[PDB]
């Protein structure tokens, strides 16, 4: 998972 | 002193400085503002070989962000930019262009690298706590009490990583999420015992  | 410390040995297994020049004081800044993170989640991040990247380009010069360039980043609708435009990334892994801690600095949140971090948190130590029900409920309440309510107010794990951040970046933040937003307060007070 990737977030900003 | 001793507490702080011991944070900054974990973080000495967990932060990778980038191959190059580039700034280490300021390197060294972000790392001494990770340390003000509980231990416990430290250490747990440690335990499950989490890196905290420091970079010095763009993050999706990166090679295993490389698939990210031309992707339009959650929340980032609209802007005309991609996540080749992002300082700082968090959940499965951490990345964060040194130099933009501050907001405003490309980003939005009170500090880059606790906001990402949290999301490794949030995703690796606790499970995506921040999709729970008890936290969802939380948020409907006061996810919109730090502004930036077309981000922060509509994602839960925003809002969480932001939360976090402001708990832990200094007294200031703290007190000021305290007063913004008592039931989240309480909740990571509560998850660091
Ligand atoms: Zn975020």
């Amino acid at each position: 998972e990737v977030n900003p | 002193s001793t507490t702080i410390q011991q944070n900054k040995d974990t973080l000495s297994q967990i932060v990778v400085f980038p191959t190059g020049n580039y700034d280490k004081n300021e390197a060294n800044a972000m790392v001494n503002r990770l340390a003000n993170i509980d231990g416990k989640y430290l250490n747990a991040l440690k335990q499950n070989n989490l890196k905290i990247k420091l970079l010095s380009g763009k993050l999706t010069d990166e090679k295993e962000y490389a698939y990210l360039k031309g992707v339009v980043p959650k929340g980032w609708e609209g802007t005309g930019k991609t996540w080749d435009d992002v300082p700082g990334l968090g959940g499965s892994t951490v990345a964060l262009r040194i130099g933009f801690s501050n907001k405003g600095k490309g980003h939005d949140a009170i500090n880059l690298e606790l906001h990402a971090t949290a999301h490794a948190i949030d995703h690796i130590v606790l499970n995506d706590i921040s999709k729970s029900a008890q936290f969802k409920q939380i948020f409907a309440k006061e996810g919109r009490s730090l502004g930036n309510v077309n981000f922060l107010g509509v994602y839960p794990e925003e809002f969480f990583a932001e939360s976090f951040a402001y708990y832990y970046l200094n007294q200031d933040t703290n007190s000021k999420l305290k007063s913004a937003c008592p039931q989240t307060y309480s909740f990571l007070q509560n998850l660091a015992k």
